[PDB]
């Protein structure tokens, strides 16, 4: 019969901080007692630079695409040939968050064009009662509290059809008066946004007012940088025709791992933006974006 | 032990009120047994009695309505017996020894009766028979005035203290006897 | 042998008294004698919910048309990654909306309920199956059902049900997260710190919360997050508070007025339940609500009403349930100053009339009452289309019934409301609001105000069948009158109530009220008297009910009603109006044939009267008194044949007899008794009472000795056999087909012999003034005395026959008891110095003992006692007997 | 004392029996008096007789109604029973027919005879029904005659009251004529 | 009104008005004799009112009018519910007059010796009482004999008591018959309910069967047509039954109304008033002539 092995990272989030000690358990669990030629484990961190295929040109994009640069790799062996009880066995390991690797220990970031990962790989050289097992984990590293401390960055915007810039449809857009506010365009990666948004005139009712986020990631190539954005948030904040003269509030608990402090590097870039899309009842559509720079402490 | 005894009062048709002073006399709860020879003709009155004390022992009479109320009944407490009738149920009014036979019918030592309209007390040898005529003075040309009369008793072993009431106006008169288990 | 010649003793009843008498103790003045001296005032959701679910049906043909994903989910080659796998978790929640639909147009109420319950089961399964993702899917389905307001009048019910389901869901959610926090050792306390939620429970709650924040649609995100605010107990007690004004601002996003209002109502229920400060944040939400009302006038309502063409009078009913819940929530213990300021903003607003209605409904009576004068104006400011002012009236009538301003203010308001209300022509709406106001009107105002209301309502009734539809209101009205009204005569002073009664048509309803009427009379009236006009009206109603009665009505109800009537009849008391009261009886009888007990008690009244009448006259008897007597005699007589109950009628012969003895009427006596004996054949073998069968012989026999108590007292007439009839009576008896078990017949024979013992005296026992004694009339002497002796001896022979037959019958216990009882009867008077009777006594004693069945134990007790009695003079031949007596025994 | 005692009892007994003889006199005279009182009672007071008649009057009313109702509901029951009898025949024929129907298909000659019989049956039934309908119309005409006569005599009555008014005018006229006669002539 | 017919006699005797034994119903009466008794009895009850007019018949019709109008006023003294006036006094229904008349009738050794002592004392007391009673008996007897002498030869209580007895028996008979009828009613209802159930099943079966075999042959469809025509005949006739029964009820109502006017006696009294009116017009023509001539 076969065997199962599993990796436990102590901190239930599998999140570790710059300068921390890294801690993990490996679990062996089985219907039958376990013997192996050994159990072997790697820890890794990577940034993955997916130059956008059409943006560079697909072949050149993948050629240049800096596929997961190992931020870090330290390697250890955890158990020599050993024989163990069935239901559980657990042996401990640690790895050092120190540059046994290419680049200075970024935070795990599951972006798209820029991806950043930290990962482990295991093998148990099981007794030939059964095959050697190979297993992998993925885990988050978090940045240390930054040298530059936070301060809030409130910003306001006012909207009517005339306010709009290069909008093809300005004449199509019906009468309205709006003002929008962000309580701090400085925001912490894991932590919440607050904003105010007034409707104080409208000729038109609305079916959807959307409040939306874009993540934008860039990879470098020896000739060029290719920059690509993806959108993932929505709260739609309209039901029934919005009263004129009122303010409505803006809320966001910043997306858990698909978002980070705004990143800019020699090899890759990641910037963030806030988007606005309004689907009126006549559905004349207006859109405004602001770009964001984000912090961790 | 407090035990109440009263004759027929025929309430709805002859005597729709407790006498005012007799109303004044009302004492709920303290009665251990409420005893009437019936012929009140309203159980609602009895229900009021039960509200006075929930311990009523009953016989029927003429047109008291639960004619299911006994044929003969006896209660015995301490050293004494207490057998009760409404007279229509019994041998005639004044045949003294046949009315002594009644006790042997039952095997008892007393009877209380309340149908003959006067209030009565009679024994000649050992065993004794009593009538509390009518506590409302109920109809019968018989007596020119049934000064309404009832007895109540306290029971004490071989002795019974008895109080024996009469009503004349704001004049209420009372007698007392003791029965000696003699 | 010839029958042994009986001779009785003779008694000295005073001597027998002295020997028997207790010579009691008269008691003394003042001597002792025994009698000598959230908080539950917040009304629950269930009540509101039940009532709403009753009312807020709609005419619209319901439909369900919804994408579903109960069976299926994604499996395609989508572009995904770890982040996108996290997104794919939510895509599971999307897939029901990506899924195909169930479509059901023109649903009825119950079909919609059933489909919603299908979804309810789907959710219950997803929960029980731990398909918490799928449970969340189905909760999102609930929120999209909330999204469909289109059947707007039914839609409040839709909201109600979805909120109930999602409340259960939120409860379940909290319990699950707690169980994740709980290590199953014991459940954590409710006051648990947010830090007490363990790291994994915290992160799971965080994941689901992020899902919620990531809800794209406003409706699910807000409404569910309101339930997750409970989960904040896991995460932050203060976070609950932080969220509530946050929700307040968040609520601003919903331009849909119904959804937003009802969202507020839900959040009020929650906030009130959780903690006190939450009510203050609800005040902040009311501050928002003022602007919500501002929009409620605005474009959304106008546009949508135009789109459907729906009438605002139809539209208006949907909201007050939410309004009233909210008003309960805040006003529950809001101060009068606060409620007043709230009214300030509401008055600052326009077209507020429904707002005012809900305010009066919820807000507290002392506060409302003080303002009530202001309300005269402020309601005049209202518009019926803002809210119908008569409905304002009705709610207010509830309020005023509860509490009222000063009496002057009451007077003014009386003028304002009633005068306005009289204007209102629709009798249905008029009666609807008026019936509410009636209780408060009864509370303060008096006969003329009442008479006015009477007039206006009677004018409003004219499509009277609708008035008859409105009978319940009228009933409630008059009950209010009754409770409030405490002088019968002043009702008669109103009089218009009599036309009020006349308006009616349905007998039973009228009767129901009459029931109320008379019991109330029983409460207030306790004194028997007369008022001829009052009487005449009452008697008219008596007529009404009596004639209302068919043969067919429920017997026991008939009985009780009659009882009720009979009770007031005792009240009938003219005083010295003897012949007038007499005539009254006459009429009463002459109509009111319909129930025997009524008749019975009537006759009681006759008897009571006549009895006292003789008692007062005390020999001073005028010719008038004699005519009075004989008239009574007839009247009571003529009743007797008409009566049903044979036994009762027989004792009525008794009553009739004894009153005839009370004066004259001796032939009338005879008449009663000819009837009595004629009733003897009329005796059935068995008699049904209570549905149950009983054996008559007892009851008649039981009577018959009490009747013997009479029978010798009566003098009669050598024009007849002076009581030939009594022999004849007894003959009929003997002819009657008693059981062999009617040894009791013979027991009565004994009793008759007791009577004959009375006949034996030279002086009878006791007497009434003008009826003395028969003994004198025939003369007691051996020739006529022998007449009765002879008859006794005849019956004695009969006795002997039967008893020895009982020996043949093995009725040995019966026979022995009977014979010895008879012996004890003899013992009253039997001469056994008459050796023949003496031997008779020997015969009885031994022949009873001879078969051993006789309770000889009691006989030994008996005979020792008889020896003790034997000491006495006649008993000295009993002394000779009882000494000579041997005794066969059980012992 | 014994002589004295004997004398006392002798005298006592003597006057006792003499008193018994007196008691026979008194019993006899009592009997006579009671007879007289009986005779006196036998013709009661008209005051009472008034109530006697009142009782009779109410009896007249009561009994007349009683008989009326008696007839009403007696005939009502007769009616309900008669209709029940027709229910009975209806059920009998239906089930007999349906069972015969279960047999009826034996042949075309049987078919012919069967349908001929059905024709004859429904015809005779119609005949009876129509007899009873004609009887209904007869009673209808009866009602017409009666109603009309009633309304006629109702008018005759109202007219009679009008005639009462007319004569009262004639008498008032008479008395006024007398008044002028005495005013002018006398 | 058999006993009230006898009260005609009783009341006449009570009045002292002539009591012709041939006078046995209000049909017998002249209104004049009625009014004579009215004069008697009003002069008894209220002589001040009743003595004001002679019991003698006014020959002058006008005087009859005027006196009767005074009688109307005498009744106007009192709350009699009915209308008053000489028109009534001539031509009532006999009940109406009866009713009023009643409304009138309304208004008109050691121990042994000691015991000898007690014996003789008691005998003494007894003889005393017996003597007193002898006085009582004889003076009463003297009175009673004088009364017997005065005694009216009027009708005994018994005769009426017997009439009563008869009446009672009849009535009770009625109620008993009524009771059995009530039972019978209940029984028939039970029977009919059963009939309803069995008939409902009977038709359901018959309809289904004939439908099934009518499928087999259009002639059996004609058999179904026969069934329908016959059944409709039955339903119609049942309705007709209901109708006719009701009709005859209303017929009895009409009969009640026949009796109603018969008690009114309207037409005969109308003929009387018409010929009266003729005479009174002749009289009034005499008066008119006299008014002219004066």
């Amino acid at each position: 019969m076969g065997t199962a092995l599993d990796i436990k990272i102590k901190r239930a989030n599998k999140v570790y901080h710059a300068g921390e000690v890294l801690s993990g358990v490996v679990v062996i669990s089985s219907k039958d007692s376990v013997q192996h030629q050994g159990v072997s484990l790697t820890m890794e961190g990577t940034v993955n630079l997916q130059l956008s295929a059409k943006s560079v040109g697909v072949f050149e994009a993948f050629y240049n695409s800096v596929k997961p640069i190992q931020i870090i790799n330290s390697t250890i062996e955890m158990v020599k040939p050993g024989k163990f009880p069935s239901g559980k066995t657990e042996i401990p390991f640690e790895f050092p968050l120190h540059l046994k690797g290419n680049k200075v220990l970024y935070e795990t970031y599951h972006g798209v064009f820029v991806n950043i990962q930290y990962t482990l790989r295991c093998d148990m050289k099981r007794s030939l009662l059964a095959k050697d097992l190979t297993k992998t984990c993925e885990f988050i590293v978090h940045s240390a509290p930054q040298k530059g401390k936070f301060t809030p960055s409130p910003v306001d915007f006012t909207i009517t059809p005339e306010t709009l810039q290069n909008v093809k449809e300005r004449a199509l857009l019906p009468k309205f008066l709006l003002r929008g506010h962000l309580n701090s365009t400085n925001c912490v990666i894991t932590q919440p946004l607050t904003g105010e948004l007034v409707v104080e005139s409208s000729e038109a009712a609305i079916r959807s007012v959307e409040l939306q986020l874009v993540r934008v990631e860039t990879c470098g190539c020896a000739e060029g940088y290719a920059r690509d954005a993806t959108e993932i948030q929505n709260i739609q904040i309209a039901d029934g025709d919005v009263c004129r003269g009122l303010s409505v509030p803006i809320y966001m608990v910043f997306p858990r791992l698909f978002t980070c402090p705004t990143l800019e590097t020699t090899n890759f870039k990641v910037e963030f933006e806030v988007n606005i899309v309004v689907l009126l009842h006549p559905d004349h559509l207006i859109t405004e974006n602001f770009p964001l720079k984000l912090c961790r402490i | 032990m407090l035990v109440l005894v009263l004759g027929d009062l025929h309430i709805p048709h002859r005597c729709n009120s407790l006498p005012a002073k007799f109303k004044k006399l009302l004492v709920p709860g303290k009665i251990q047994h409420i005893l009437c020879t019936g012929n009140l003709c309203t159980k609602e009155s009895y229900d009021y009695l039960k509200t006075l004390a929930g311990d009523v022992h009953i016989v029927r009479g003429d047109f008291d309505e639960n004619l299911n109320y006994p044929e003969q009944k006896v209660v015995t407490v301490g050293q004494f017996k207490i057998g009760l009738i409404h007279g229509h149920q019994v041998i005639p009014w004044g045949d003294m020894a046949s009315l002594a036979l009644l006790q042997r019918q039952f095997d008892v030592d007393i009877l209380i009766s309340g149908h003959t309209h006067k209030f009565e007390a009679f024994e000649h040898e050992n065993k004794f028979y009593i009538n509390p005529g009518s506590a409302t003075g109920a109809y019968n040309a018989l007596e020119t005035n049934i000064i309404p009369s009832f007895v109540l008793m306290d029971i004490q072993a071989s002795t019974v203290v008895t109080y024996v009431y009469q009503l004349i106006g704001d004049d209420v008169k009372v007698e007392r006897i003791e029965y000696k288990k003699p | 042998m010839a029958v042994f010649p009986w001779h009785s003793r003779n008694r000295n009843y005073k001597a027998e008294f002295a020997s028997c008498r207790l010579e009691a103790v008269p008691l003394e003045f003042g001597d002792y004698h025994p009698l000598k001296p959230v908080g539950s005032d917040f009304e629950p959701w269930t009540n509101k919910r039940g009532e709403i679910l009753a009312r807020y049906t709609t005419t619209e043909k319901l439909s369900i048309n919804l994408f579903m994903g109960s069976e299926k989910g994604k499996a395609g080659t989508a572009t995904l990654a770890m982040s996108e796998k996290v997104r794919t978790r939510l895509e599971e929640l999307d897939d029901f909306e990506e899924g195909s639909q169930k479509e059901l147009l023109n649903l009825t109420q119950q079909d919609y309920v059933n489909r919603i319950e299908e979804l309810n089961q789907s959710l219950k399964d997803a929960w029980a199956s731990d398909q918490k993702v799928k449970a969340l899917k189905i909760v999102i389905q609930c929120s999209k059902l909330l999204s469909d307001t289109s059947v707007i009048q039914f839609y409040p019910s839709k909201f109600v049900l979805i909120t109930d389901i999602l409340d259960t869901f939120g409860k379940l959610v909290y319990e699950r997260i707690f169980s994740m926090c709980v290590d199953s050792r014991s459940v954590l306390p409710d006051h648990f710190s947010p830090e007490n939620a363990n790291d994994t429970a915290k992160e799971t709650c965080l994941n689901w919360f992020f899902k919620i924040a990531s809800i794209r649609e406003l409706i699910p995100r807000f409404y569910v997050e309101a339930s997750i605010l409970k989960c904040n107990k896991f995460l932050s007690k203060t976070g609950i508070s932080e969220c509530l004004p946050r929700l307040t601002c968040m609520i601003r996003g919903i331009g849909d007025p119904l959804v937003s209002v009802y969202a507020r109502a839900y959040l009020c229920r929650v906030g009130m339940e959780v903690a006190p400060h939450l009510k203050e944040t609800l005040n902040k939400n009311f501050f928002d609500f003022l602007l919500t009302f501002k929009q409620i006038h605005g474009d959304t309502v106008q546009n949508q009403l135009v789109v459907q063409g729906v009438e605002l009078p139809s539209y208006l009913p949907l909201y007050p349930p939410a309004m009233d819940w909210i008003f309960q929530c805040i006003s529950y213990h809001a101060p009068e100053a606060l409620l007043t300021e709230m009214m300030e903003r509401c008055k600052k607003l326009g077209n507020n009339a429904l707002l005012l209605n809900s305010v009066m409904s919820a807000f507290r009576a002392e506060f409302i009452a003080t303002r009530s004068m202001d309300f005269i104006g402020m309601i005049k400011e209202c518009d019926e289309s803002g809210f119908p002012k008569h409905l304002l009236f009705r709610s207010l009538g509830l309020n005023l019934a509860l509490a009222d301003p000063p009496e002057s203010d009451r007077l003014q308001i009386l003028n304002e409301a009633w005068k306005v209300i009289t204007k209102l022509k629709n009798p249905q709406d008029y009666i609807n609001c008026a019936e509410v106001w009636v209780e408060y009107t009864c509370k303060h105002f008096t006969k003329r105000e009442v008479n006015t209301v009477l007039a206006d309502v009677i004018k409003h009734m004219t499509p009277d069948r609708a008035f008859e539809d409105s009978y319940p209101q009228l009933q409630l009205i008059i009950k209010k009158v009754i409770a409030h009204f405490h002088d019968f005569s002043v009702l008669f002073s109103v009089e218009k109530f009599l036309p009020f009664l006349d308006m009616f048509q349905k007998e039973s309803v009228r009767v129901e009220v009459c029931k109320c009427i008379m019991d109330a009379f029983i409460k207030h009236q306790q004194e028997p008297t007369k008022d001829p006009v009052i009487l005449n009206a009452l008697l008219h109603v008596c007529k009404t009910m009596h004639d209302s009665v068919n043969a067919l009505t429920l017997e026991d109800e008939k009985r009780m009603l009659s009882y009720l009537i009979n009770g007031f009849i005792k009240m009938v008391s003219f005083g010295r109006d003897f012949e007038q009261q007499l005539s009254f009886y006459v009429e009463s009888r002459s109509m009111f044939c319909n129930l025997e007990p009524v008749l019975v008690q009537l006759i009681h009244s006759v008897n009571r009267l006549a009895m006292e009448t003789r008692k007062v006259m005390k020999g001073n008897h005028s010719r008038k008194t004699a005519a009075f007597v004989r008239a009574c005699v007839a009247y009571c007589f003529i009743t007797i044949p008409s009566l049903a109950g044979i036994f009762t009628r027989l004792n009525l012969y008794l009553h009739s007899g004894q009153v005839a003895l009370a004066n004259q009427c001796l032939s009338q006596a005879d008449a009663f008794f000819k009837a009595a004996i004629s009733l003897v054949p009329e005796v059935p073998k068995m008699i049904n009472i209570d549905g149950k069968m009983r054996p008559s012989e007892s009851f008649l026999l039981e009577f018959l000795c009490n009747f013997f108590s009479t029978l010798l007292i009566v003098p009669d007439h050598p024009e007849h056999g002076v009581l030939f009839l009594v022999r004849e009576l007894l003959n009929v008896i003997q002819d009657y087909t008693w059981e062999d078990n009617s040894d009791e017949k013979i027991r009565i024979y004994t009793c008759v012999l007791h009577l004959l013992s009375a006949m034996s005296q030279e002086t009878y026992l006791y007497h009434i003034d003008k009826v003395d004694s028969n003994d004198s009339l025939y003369g007691g002497d051996s020739k006529f005395l022998a007449e009765n002796n002879k008859l006794c001896e005849t019956v004695m022979a009969q006795i002997l026959e039967h008893l020895k037959t009982l020996a043949k019958d093995e009725a040995l216990k019966r026979q022995s008891s009977l014979g010895l009882s008879f012996f004890n009867s003899i013992l009253a008077h039997g001469d056994l110095r008459n050796n023949k009777l003496n031997q008779l006594s020997v015969n009885l004693w031994h022949l009873a003992q001879r078969h051993g069945c006789a309770d000889t134990r009691t006989m030994v007790k008996t005979l020792e006692y008889i020896k003790k009695q034997s000491k006495q003079p006649d008993m000295t031949h009993l002394t000779e007997l009882a000494l000579r007596l041997p005794l066969q025994t059980r012992t | 004392a014994m002589t004295h005692d004997e004398d006392l009892d002798r005298r006592y007994n003597m006057e006792k029996e003499k008193l018994y003889k007196i008691r026979l006199l008194q019993a006899r005279r009592n009997r006579e008096i009671a007879i007289l009182h009986r005779k006196i009672d036998e013709v009661p007071s008209r005051a009472e007789l008034i109530q006697y008649q009142k009782r009779f009057i109410e009896l007249y009313r009561q009994i007349s109604a009683v008989h009326k109702e008696t007839k009403q509901f007696f005939t009502l029951y007769n009616t309900l029973d008669d209709k029940k009898v027709y229910l009975e025949k209806e059920i009998s024929l239906l089930n007999s027919i349906h069972e015969n129907f279960s047999q009826a298909m034996a042949s075309p000659a049987a078919r012919d005879q069967f349908l001929r019989q059905m024709e004859q049956i429904v015809e005779g039934i119609k005949q009876s029904r129509m007899k009873m309908e004609k009887k209904k119309q007869e009673n209808k005409m009866r009602r017409d005659q009666l109603n009309d006569q009633y309304l006629e005599l109702l008018e005759k009555q109202r007219l009679y009251f009008k005639t009462v008014k007319e004569f009262k005018e004639e008498g008032r006229k008479n008395e006024m004529l007398l008044s002028k006669v005495k005013a002018k002539a006398s | 009104m058999e006993e009230a017919d006898r009260i005609l006699i009783h009341s006449l005797r009570q009045a002292g008005t002539a009591v012709p034994p041939d006078v046995q119903t209000l049909r017998a009466f002249t209104t004049e004799l009625v009014v004579e008794a009215v004069v008697r009895c009003l002069r008894v009850i209220n002589p001040a009112v009743g003595s004001g007019l002679s019991p003698l018949l006014p020959l002058a019709m006008s005087a009859r009018f005027r006196l009767a109008m005074s009688l109307a006023q005498a009744c106007m003294d009192l709350g009699y519910p009915l209308e008053l006036g000489y028109q009534n006094f001539l031509y009532p229904s006999e009940p109406d007059l009866r009713d009023l008349l009643l409304f009138l009738a309304e208004r008109l050794r050691e121990l042994e010796s000691s015991r000898r002592l007690a014996e003789i004392q008691e005998l003494h007391q007894s003889v005393r009482a017996a003597a007193e009673e002898a006085r009582r008996k004889e003076e009463v007897y003297k009175q009673l004999m004088s009364e017997l002498e005065t005694l009216p030869r009027d009708v005994s209580r018994l005769a009426y008591t017997q009439r009563i007895l008869e009446i009672v028996g009849n009535i009770r008979k009625q109620k008993e018959e009524i009771t059995k009828i009530l039972s019978d009613t209940k029984e028939l209802q039970k029977e009919i309910n059963s009939l309803s159930g069995k008939l409902d099943r009977t038709f359901a079966v018959t309809d289904e069967l004939v439908f099934k075999d009518a499928k087999k042959d259009d002639a059996v469809r004609k058999a179904y047509k026969y069934l329908a025509a016959l059944h409709e005949n039955c339903s119609q006739l049942i309705q007709t039954i209901e109708d006719t029964g009701t009709i005859m009820r209303e017929v009895r109502d009409l009969e009640e109304q026949i009796e109603t006017e018969l008690g009114k006696k309207t037409l005969s009294n109308l003929e009387k008033i018409r010929e009266d009116y003729r005479a009174l017009r002749q009289e009034n023509a005499g008066l008119l002539g006299r008014v002219r001539e004066a």
